[PDB]
């Protein structure tokens, strides 16, 4: 499996980055594996919205 | 543990160089809008409808690239119902278009002029960006030329 | 001007001379010192204008001074012997202006020595630790011509004067005459790597509580502490560090346990001076384990900060010193053990066999017998080896370390010769395992065994007489036989059963229950060195009376022996020797029981079990 | 932080594991040994060290309090010695087992107003509370503790306590019946401490496989599998062929003598008593839990059950954490820092103005 699962994730990095996505390699990992628990998406959605407005008020 | 993903998230997602009682406390933020909603057609569908969107706005390779490679992504799907979220939201050459002097094989249609005066905005947009330049030069500098002392310097606060 | 070449060469030859890599550092085009305009440090008449024209006039020639550029009717001429530059103002002025004037420009003094300290310091020749401190320096200076240009865009409006001035700038001097009070303790002296450090930790805890002043050194020590903590995260984490400049307070010796590394006593900060035996340490146990092949890289390798007199920067130095020797110690003990090693060395020097030295004692008896310069060594490393692989303690490949041994004293090193006193054992280790047992822990194994040789050459001694006598009538020479056996016998039992074996099944439990190589070499040459004074060589009298006792002991039992002369093989000839011998031996002994017991017992108390000469008599 | 600070206390059924919310790890993890002598007024790290002429008894052994004088008593020695903290500013979040009586909830809420001392408290059921953690409010859980073992049906924030069954299978019954059969073999097990020493090495080293039949004949034709261990006790006991055999009485009742329900059975039971359109639901977030992760390889069979368990014309979706020993600590971890569960948390006022019982009345 590890062999496809490698190009799965490179493939999926990809199509994130011409669409031009905030995220990053380590927080696509991330969620991926928050989906492969089985954590409801549209929960995630939120977090991910918020922290990003919500950090740089901080700096 | 899943106690430590959402601050992972948290972490990589807030940049450095208070913001050391913060990232405790937006983990807490993280736990309290996961219980929000939990308490209260595929996946591929929604990555066709936005390569379309792509397609009526020009650039029809690109929309080709993306369905290229979702055809092979098949081989995932609750991570592309979070990707739709975010590929709205962002962050807060080529010489083969109008050539036919290379190759044997090349194709004959003739002439085009019907972009080929949006191919000269293709040379406006270039010097667009190095006259957008200039003026974020100008006005950096003329901030400052008007101004008085100490109300933005703290050294007077000494 | 001049100086600066003299301190550069000077500098320099000392990078240079320190060690072979990092050499020929480079210089700035002489242009950079020739022109006084990468350094800022600097028509109307002046007699003839009315006051107010005149308060114009000053407050645009100070507007005019403050920044790099010379003022226009004042201006630097050379320092000459000051720090800073005497300015030459335009004589005719009103002197209730006059001294107003004199509060506003020392600031440009305070000033002129800045850009000249900056321009001496980012230099190569004056370090890589004065690099980011003159690279801090530079921010605010940038700052400082900030401040004078929105002054000078009020200046323009007609409603900046003299007064309006002289407050604006009393901000901008406590950042500026404090940079002009360091850049001369900085200069004055060589001071590099944590030297400077401490001059900034006893001018970051002299206005500390400031508050306005707090902020500035905190800032200029945070900048510079960032080149600093980059040695730092080479030498703690790995033993790797080459350092052109040489200003960390470890330098390279190309010379080993002592002199290849070594702390300089003026190159440390204040704030590390606690913590640098550890440094030197976590280096070095680094260094002799990549010899080795071994894992070098440590997890604890982690990016060095500064806080306020907060510690994780004299914090991760105890967590590389709580890993870096236990993996030593770790690597020692299950690859390349030391158990194996120390049991050998039990085997052989403190006499644990008894097989390998009866074949060895029967089979080289007659060439130890043979006098000095007239030895064969070779036949004697042959004999060892055949006495070895006879007895059943065969079973050690440790044991190509022994060689015949020469040693042309006997014990004169603690004040003619023949092959039996003459013979001494040796044991090798490599040079990573040198650091372990050395010169000194061998030189006193050395002296062990040369006293071990008496012990077990007298008792085959006593042996032979008593078996060649054995008259059936005859018990004249059987006392005085007695007598030396009772003293031989139980010192025998005393230093071996009591000493030496049942500490060392504690000490095999404690070698591996020590934790670091630091108490693993504490805990041996405790054994070994205390043992050895516990023997007959270090005393507060010195017991020459033992060396006297053990050679009429030696000359009763076969000197004047030698199978009774063929007596039977007398005169009672040998009876005057008997009694000769009696009153001698009751003499030495004597001294010794009371010298033993003048000073600190269990042997004493053993010697006289029962009663038995406990007093014969005192002394005189 | 920005709020007052949090305090997670849960007594469980081998151990009292205590600390701040906000951590993966307990600050303190400590025996729930009750001391008698074979202290009295000393209970916890000084009861375990004096272990050899006094009693190891739990005050909680089938999920329900078998003494409730040693469950107070521990309950207040963990306040008063092993942490010493001022109570108004520590609310504290307590976890009895899954089903406890009513009155035992009662019990709980009024020895901890008192002897305990707590400015407002919250008394909630385990595996729920485990769950909570896993990020999701709807699943099923196999909790597996020393005491018993049970599986907790929980959809919304709720188990119905009719479809939680309870299993008496746990480590206790396999440490007892490694005794009975070491002791039956022939071999001296004598001394509590002995007995002690043996738990640890069948919970640390066991070798545990999915297939029995294969690995048996392998060692009954060349025993090789084993891998010796000396203590300081200086006790040697190993073999490799009963190691992975011996918990196998979990799935099979006959190798003792039992007639019992096994463990794929009672979770199919369970499964029964839930409703079929939430069984998907549950089935696509099915989490491993229980402190018998010390040794992982139990937890490979779990997930093989729970893959036959339902029908397989969907594939599984299992949430494995990297350590399921702190499951439970984890679950109240997560759930003391919510800041909007501090309207779902019962005062010292409501506690007081609508009697004890509403503990059982506010919890859902």
């Amino acid at each position: 499996n590890l062999n496809a699962v490698r190009e799965t994730m490179d493939v999926l990095l990809e199509i994130s980055r011409i669409l031009n996505t905030g995220l990053d390699m380590e927080t696509l990992s991330i969620c991926v594996r928050l989906c492969e628990q089985g954590i409801n998406p549209e929960a995630l959605s939120s977090v991910i919205k918020e922290l990003r407005k919500a950090t740089e008020a901080l700096k | 543990s899943i106690t430590q993903l959402f601050d992972d998230l948290c972490e990589a997602l807030l940049p450095a160089a208070n913001r050391k009682r913060a990232k405790r406390s937006l983990k807490k933020v993280a736990y309290n809008a996961l219980f929000t909603n939990l308490f209260q057609l595929p996946a591929r569908n929604k990555i066709l409808m936005l390569s379309f969107d792509l397609r009526v706005g020009g650039l029809g390779p690109k929309a080709d690239r993306l369905e290229e490679l979702v055809e092979e992504l098949e081989a995932v799907g609750s991570v592309l119902d979070l990707l739709v979220q975010l590929a709205g939201s962002g962050p807060p050459r080529d010489y083969f278009l109008n050539n036919k002097h290379v190759g044997r094989n090349v194709p004959y249609s003739g002439y085009d002029c019907d972009d080929l005066s949006v191919f000269e905005m293709d040379v406006q947009s270039l010097i667009s960006r190095e006259e957008c330049l200039c003026h974020s030069m100008i006005q950096e500098t003329l901030q400052v030329m008007e101004a008085a002392p100490g109300t933005g310097l703290p050294t007077v606060g000494l | 001007l001049q100086q600066s070449l003299e301190l550069k060469r000077k500098m320099l030859r000392d990078k240079q001379n320190k060690k072979n890599s990092g050499q020929h550092l480079p210089i700035f085009p002489a242009w950079v010192y020739e022109r006084p305009a990468l350094i800022g440090d600097f028509a109307l008449p002046i007699g003839t204008l009315p006051l107010a024209s005149q308060e114009s006039a000053v407050v645009e020639d100070l507007l005019y001074v403050l920044v790099g550029v010379d003022g226009r009717y004042v201006s630097a001429q050379p320092l000459a012997g000051r720090q800073s530059r005497t300015f030459l103002v335009d004589p005719n002025l009103d002197l209730s202006i006059r001294e107003l004037v004199h509060r506003i420009l020392p600031v440009a003094a305070s000033y002129s020595a800045v850009t000249r300290f900056i321009e001496e310091k980012s230099s190569f020749e004056y370090g890589q630790v004065n690099h980011a401190l003159a690279a801090a320096m530079r921010t605010l200076v940038k700052e400082h011509l900030i401040l004078v240009s929105q002054l000078e865009q009020l200046h323009r409006q007609g409603l900046l004067s003299l007064q309006k001035l002289w407050f604006y700038i009393q901000p901008a001097m406590r950042t500026m005459d404090i940079l002009a009070s360091l850049a001369t303790s900085v200069d004055k002296g060589e001071c590099l790597g944590g030297s400077t450090l401490s001059l900034l930790h006893d001018r970051s805890f002299s206005y500390t509580g400031d508050s306005q002043a707090q902020e500035l050194c905190l800032y200029l020590t945070k900048a510079a502490s960032a080149p600093y903590f980059e040695v730092l995260e080479k030498w703690i984490y790995r033993g790797i560090i080459h350092d052109p400049y040489s200003e960390f307070m470890v330098e390279e010796h190309e010379l080993y346990w002592d002199q290849r590394y070594t702390i300089v006593q003026q190159q440390i900060p204040s704030f590390l001076q606690k913590m640098a035996d550890k440094i030197l340490s976590t280096g070095k146990y680094l260094n002799v384990v990549r010899e080795c092949g071994h894992d070098v890289t440590c997890p604890v390798a982690k990016e060095i900060i500064y806080t306020l007199k907060e510690r994780a920067y004299v914090e991760q130095i105890e967590k590389a010193f709580n890993y870096a020797s236990k993996v030593l110690l770790d690597f020692l003990m299950e690859e390349k053990e030391l158990v194996a090693h120390l049991r050998s060395i039990k085997r052989y020097f403190l006499m644990d066999q008894g097989d390998f030295f009866v074949h060895f004692m029967d089979l080289a008896e007659e060439e130890l017998r043979k006098p000095v310069e007239d030895i064969t060594p070779p036949r004697l490393e042959a004999l060892l080896e055949l006495a070895l692989r006879m007895s059943t303690a065969n079973t050690d490949p440790f044991k190509d370390d022994l060689k015949i041994d020469l040693m042309p004293h006997d014990l004169i090193t603690q004040l003619a010769l023949s092959g039996l006193e003459a013979f001494s054992f040796d044991y090798i280790v490599k040079w990573p395992l040198s650091l372990i047992i050395n010169r000194k822990a061998l030189t006193r194994y050395q002296m062990l065994f040369r006293h071990m040789f008496y012990c077990k050459h007298v008792e085959r001694q006593l042996c032979s007489v008593w078996i060649s006598n054995k008259a059936q009538w005859f018990a004249g020479a059987f006392t005085l036989r007695q007598r030396m056996l009772n003293f031989v016998q139980n010192i025998q039992y005393y230093m071996m059963f009591e000493v030496m074996e049942p500490t060392w099944h504690i000490l095999e439990k404690n070698l591996k229950s020590a934790s670091n190589i630091d108490d693993v070499l504490g805990h041996h040459t405790g054994f070994l060195d205390t043992c050895l004074k516990d023997c007959m060589l270090t005393n507060p009298e010195l017991l020459k009376v033992f060396s006297k006792l053990m050679s009429v002991c030696v000359m009763f039992t076969n000197c004047m022996q030698k199978f009774t002369q063929s007596m039977k093989l007398l005169v009672s000839g040998f009876e005057a020797t008997i009694n000769k011998f009696d009153k001698n031996f009751s003499a030495h002994l004597l001294d010794l029981l009371a010298r033993l017991s003048i000073y600190s017992a269990s042997v004493i108390s053993r010697l006289d079990f029962n009663g038995f000469y406990t007093e014969r008599l005192e002394r005189l | 932080d920005d709020d007052i600070a949090a305090l997670v206390v849960d007594n469980g059924s081998g151990m009292c594991k205590a600390g701040f919310a906000g951590d993966d790890a307990p600050r303190a993890v400590f025996p729930s040994i009750v001391g008698r002598p074979r202290k009295d007024s000393y209970v916890g790290d000084e009861a375990q060290s004096k272990r050899g002429i006094l009693t190891l008894k739990y005050p909680i052994e089938h999920g329900i309090v078998t003494n409730w004088d040693d469950m107070e008593k521990i309950w207040h020695h963990t306040f008063y010695n092993e942490l010493r903290v001022a109570p108004e500013e520590h609310p504290v979040l307590l976890t009895e087992a899954p089903l406890n009586p009513k009155a035992n909830r009662e019990k709980m809420t009024q020895i901890m107003f008192e002897t305990f001392n707590t400015p407002a408290m919250y008394v909630a059921i385990q595996a729920v509370l485990s769950l909570y953690a896993s990020g999701r409010t709807t699943g099923i859980v196999m909790d597996s503790g020393d005491g018993v073992t049970h599986t907790v049906p929980i959809y919304e924030g709720y188990a119905l306590p009719h479809a939680i069954l309870r299993l008496d299978l746990a480590g206790r019954d396999l440490t007892d019946y490694l005794m009975k059969i070491l002791t039956e073999r022939g071999y001296s097990f004598t001394t509590t401490a002995e007995r002690e020493i043996v738990r640890d090495i069948k919970e640390k080293l066991c070798y545990v496989a999915l297939d029995f039949e294969q690995e048996m004949a392998t060692a009954a034709s060349s025993s090789s599998l084993e891998k010796s261990y000396e203590l300081p006790d200086g006790q040697v006991i190993t073999i490799g062929n009963e190691r992975f055999r011996c918990p196998e009485a979990l799935f099979q009742p006959s190798f003792l003598g039992m007639e019992s329900c096994g463990i794929h059975e009672t979770t199919f039971n369970s499964i029964m008593k839930c409703d079929v359109d939430i069984r998907k639901d549950l089935y696509a977030n099915t989490v491993l839990s229980g402190g018998t992760t010390m040794y992982p390889g139990i937890a490979d069979r779990m997930q093989k059950e729970i893959t036959a368990l339902a029908p397989s014309t969907m594939k599984i979706k299992i949430i494995a954490p990297p350590e399921r020993k702190y499951s439970v600590w984890i679950g109240g971890s997560i759930l003391a820092s919510l800041s909007t569960f501090q309207q779902m948390w019962i005062s010292k006022q409501e506690y007081d103005e609508s009697g004890p019982s509403i503990v059982h009345r506010k919890c859902f």
